RNA sequence: UAGGGUGCCCGUACCGCAAACCGACACAGGUAGUCAAGAUGAGAAUUCUAAGGUGAGCGAGCGAACUCUCGU
RNA sequence: UGAGUAGCGAAAGACGGGUGAGAAUCCCGUCCACCGAUUGACUAAGGUUUCCAGAGGAAGGCUCGUCCGCUCUGGGUUAGUCGGGUCCUAAGCUGAGGCCGACAGGCGUAGGCGAUGGAUAACAGGUUGAUAUUCCUGUACCACCUAUAUCG
RNA sequence: GAGCUGUAAGUAAGCUUUGAUCCAGAGAUUUCCGAAUGGGGAAACCCAGCAUGAGUUAUGUCAUGUUAUCGAUAUGUGAAUACAUAGCAUAUCAGAAGGCACACCCGGAGAACUGAAACAUCUUAGUACCCGGAGGAAGAGAAAGAAAAUUCGAUUCCCUUAGUAGCGGCGAGCGAAACGGGAAGAGCCCAAACCAACAAGCUUGCUUGUUGGGGUUGUAGGACACUCUAGUUACAAAGGACGACAUUAGACGAAUCAUCUGGAAAGAUGAAUCAAAGAAGGUAAUAAUCCUGUAGUCGAAAAUGUUGUCUCUCUUGAGUGGAUCCUGAGUACGACGGAGCACGUGAAAUUCCGUCGGAAUCUGGGAGGACCAUCUCCUAAGGCUAAAUACUCUCUAGUGACCGAUAGUGAACCAGUACCGUGAGGGAAAGGUGAAAAGCACCCCGGAAGGGGAGUGAAAUAGAACCUGAAACCGUGUGCU
């Protein structure tokens, strides 16, 4: 999604989106503390779109 | 099954009647015979029908 | 990793025990070394033990049309030094 | 299609001859909500209710009549025309 | 004879001589194995009981003929 | 229609107090009665959530139902030592090469799979509405790893 | 080009002119099984070797790649038998495997009930089922042919001949072909005789085995001696480069207003317009002019298909002469036993199979329905090939004096599903409120169910047990008996 960086920022990105916002998210949906559910359809996207760029420089 | 080696003779299949032409299926297998012939890699004992045999061979 | 899905805050045997054992539902195709391991680089914390047990796919959602649940897996940890781990 | 914010007039129905804007549309079933027309009683509060977009016709703004629209490239896009004057509507 | 720590996967609830298994049924049938109290006795027989369980998913009257089971 | 007719599936219940719109039929209680080499306790198949708590009374329950193995909503199965795998092999099945066979394929060697049998380290007590040599307390045992001639 | 997060209603949280959702071409990702292929196996699970990497003082545990069988192929390939050659081992390979439309096509094997008013031949019928092999079609195919003329010139299909000539317990029945009129129109490459090279070998005579040239015929034609100078990748020998069309999204697209009834106008009454557009569907009723559309014209980043030219290839074509040499062998054919030809062993030609015997070489060899002689036509024992032809799992448009929910698919519905069987397998039944949910706020009896109002609605005996609502059947009231 023109995010045009380096691969090691992409792998710090992927690292970042995929556990720590996705996985706190996810434990806050479950302990009733999650408003805002949205925000984790969005991570989630990110963390795909991250990876496929890479994907394309292979 | 069975089949000669050289030529490709194999046995066939029939009617076998009798004096008022009641028909029933029956075969006509070939004279095959296990003979050692001579091929380069191993002389090998394969099935030869006695047609093949005559005039040319290896033994 | 990610190999931890959910805390289990359920009423007595979650929270009778949560002293020192915390429960979760883990992904279905893991050790207690996995989990073990896991829970030790997430939480940074000194777990103790584990004991897991699976549980069959109940048919108790039954709307119009009759259907059956996910098989899920539980994890029970007990941890050495540390807390909070499930709010 | 009709998009809101649109003043329309309505040519069938029993609130016909009224005209008002557009606020809504369902363009799935070809349902627009005008303001003031179709007013419905639910229990009791009273809303307005969509009317199929085949029977509301768009005000020339010319003459203020009701016109058929068309489309000319002025540009390297669309523009919307009356039908009995020629002025983007 | 020639030569101080680490410890994985599956089952585990519940009924199991039964209203939850095989018999279409909350059906007198069938269903492998372990345990095995007291009085009496050859005894895992017979009668009465212990540990433990149970009162059986239609009743209330009346006390005719007749059918079924039982006593003289 | 037969017709409010046949049946309602082996058997001991009685009263008191509740709850409730409604009680022979549900909850608690005292008296009585039945089994007790079994109707008691534990487990293999086999079922596969039927187990527990809070609510429900349309249908199921051969009557009733305020109740349930039924409907709704939330829960419940914890292992280094227990039964199986990471050990072994009966009977049997499968079988590289191989033999036989119109095709399909049948048989079979090395090898392999395979228990109902062989081998193999943990016991007492406590606890919840629902687990229990599994959780907890106490006391143990076995295999491997790292520190401070043997293998055959 | 303005809303959207499928159904599926509702909430909550959000995205979107800085171009969401949506449509199309391409790309990425694609868990476990399954031929399943590391080993095992009660599909969707268990247990591993090796290399490398992540973690730990260290083991334990992870992530990724690889490891089946057969085939061929390079190498190590050297036994019992010296050596060699079976084994054994390593490396390489879009090599095979399985599936599916058991619709069509070819081959192998192959019934029976039925008919004959019995049935044994014969028919059903080389049909059903099964197995192997493909292909988009296949099979056939370039005369050892048909025939009897002033001849024709591969094969395939159709019409007709013709229910003819024939076959036959000569019963029941089976049943041609040639001609002639047409669809379609590809013909060619090898083997052999001889020429030049290649090893090994006992003279060098080694197609002694290998390779390139040569050459394909009945008009007999070729070698042999002699002169003399078009491509066609669908056969012919197979690899690449070269702009127009077609498919896969789309855009524009003429012309109507008023009155009556009505809940609502498209209907009736008046006037009026368009038309290369009066097909059709929707819209509160029956619309050429309200919407979606139709006639007509325009459009394509990218992927594919087909196609034209230019390259890229390929590549000496005929006429004479005749000494002599070549022209597909355990083949053709015969006897015995079968089958196949419309043709049932018959006087049975033509053609295949198993077993035995076994020819000739251009004066040669075969056919013209036993067989012989004379005439005519042809040149087997090697192979490839497009079109006309058959069928439809599937996509794109469209049609019907086809059905209209007991019909039409078994299935208009979340059906091959409830279920039912150990299993293979069998198999239903279920449509409709209204134009728009406006789907009954509120009051009263009742524990709730259910009503009675009052409201929505054009209609509530339209209230989700929703269009209409009939017969059997079940009731309540009453006139005469």
């Amino acid at each position: 999604k023109e995010i045009r960086n380096l691969t090691t920022s992409e792998i710090e990105e992927q690292i970042k989106s995929s556990k720590e916002e996705l996985f706190n998210l996810r434990f806050q949906l479950a302990t009733g503390q999650l408003e805002e559910t949205a925000r984790i359809r969005t991570v989630r996207k990110t963390i795909a779109r991250l990876k496929t760029v890479a994907r394309e420089r292979e | 099954g069975k089949q000669c080696f050289v030529t490709g003779r194999k046995a066939s299949t029939g009617n076998r009647r009798s004096h008022a032409l009641n028909s029933t299926k029956r075969r006509w297998n070939a004279n095959l015979q296990k003979v050692r012939i001579l091929v380069d890699g191993k002389p090998k004992k394969v099935w030869v029908s006695a047609r093949a045999l005559k005039s040319g061979k290896v033994t | 990793r990610d190999i931890l899905k959910r805390p289990v805050i359920t009423e007595k045997s979650s929270e009778a025990m949560a002293e020192d054992k915390y429960t979760f539902d883990v992904d279905t195709r893991v050790n207690k070394t996995q989990v073990k391991m896991a829970v030790e680089e997430i939480f940074n914390v000194k777990v103790a033990s584990v004991n897991i047990m699976n549980y069959k796919p109940k048919k108790k959602r039954m709307g119009r049309y009759q259907g059956y649940t996910n098989k899920r897996r539980k994890a029970i940890v007990t941890l050495k030094e540390g807390s909070d781990d499930l709010f | 299609h009709i998009k809101k914010g649109d003043n329309v007039k309505v040519i069938a129905g029993k609130d016909k001859g009224k005209e008002g804007k557009v606020i809504a549309t369902l363009p799935k079933k070809d349902r627009v909500v005008v303001e003031g027309v179709n007013i419905m009683k639910k229990h009791i509060l009273e809303t307005e209710a969509a009317i199929h977009v085949s029977n509301v016709q768009l005000l020339d703004p010319k003459t203020n009549e009701p016109t058929r629209v068309g489309y000319k490239f002025v540009d390297g896009k669309k523009v919307r025309i009356a039908k009995k004057s020629g002025e983007e509507i």
